[PDB]
This record gives structure tokens, sequence and C-alpha cells, in this order.
């Protein structure tokens, strides 16, 4: 009943990051290989004739 | 003589009293006035409130 008179709670930010797991990961990565699509076809401009 | 002045005694007696009683009167609720806005600061603290709470 009086001013101060307190029983306190405290809390904590808790999610991905202050885990430290935002980055867990287990995957191996792949040898990447590339190779060349040949494109086709016209397209219409915006310019007038 | 003498009895006129115990008589204006009893008058000032009279218009005294009709005064102080009316204090009390009005400082009862006073009083409880005062208390529920104790209860009310009370309520205050409460630290989970929202601010239109």
């Amino acid at each position: 009943a009086n001013d101060g008179e307190t029983i306190d709670i405290d809390l904590k930010q808790i999610n991905s990051q202050t885990l430290g797991l935002d980055t867990l990961n287990v995957q191996q990565k792949y040898k990447v290989s590339d190779t060349a699509a040949t494109v086709t076809g016209y397209a219409d401009t915006t310019i007038a004739l | 003589q003498a009895q006129a002045q115990n008589s204006q005694y009893a008058l000032a007696r009279t218009f005294a009293t009709q005064k102080v009683s009316l204090e009390e009167s009005v400082l009862s609720q006073v009083t409880t006035a005062i208390q529920t806005a104790q209860e009310k600061i009370v309520y205050a603290g409460n630290g989970t409130l929202s601010d239109d709470d």
C-alpha cells in the first residue's frame, strides 16, 4: 500500500537471433554449372511508326 | 443582567454549533473521497496497464 513496495518481473527478447540460430543450416553446397539457353522471338516497343 | 448574559452565551453557542457540525458533515465525505483516491493511485501502480487504461 506504500510507494515503492514493488515486486518486479524481467523479460527477455527471445527469437531466432537472440538464440544464435538464425543462420542454423545443415545443407551442403551444390556444384554449379551453366549453359547458354538460346533466346527467341520478338517484342513490341513503345515507339510508333 | 446576569440572566441576560447567560442567555447571550446560549445564543452564541447555538450559532456556533450550527457550524462545526456542518464542517464534520462535509469533511466526512471529503475523507471518503480522499480514501478512494488513494485506492485509485494504488491501482495506477499496476505495471501492466495499457496507455488507455
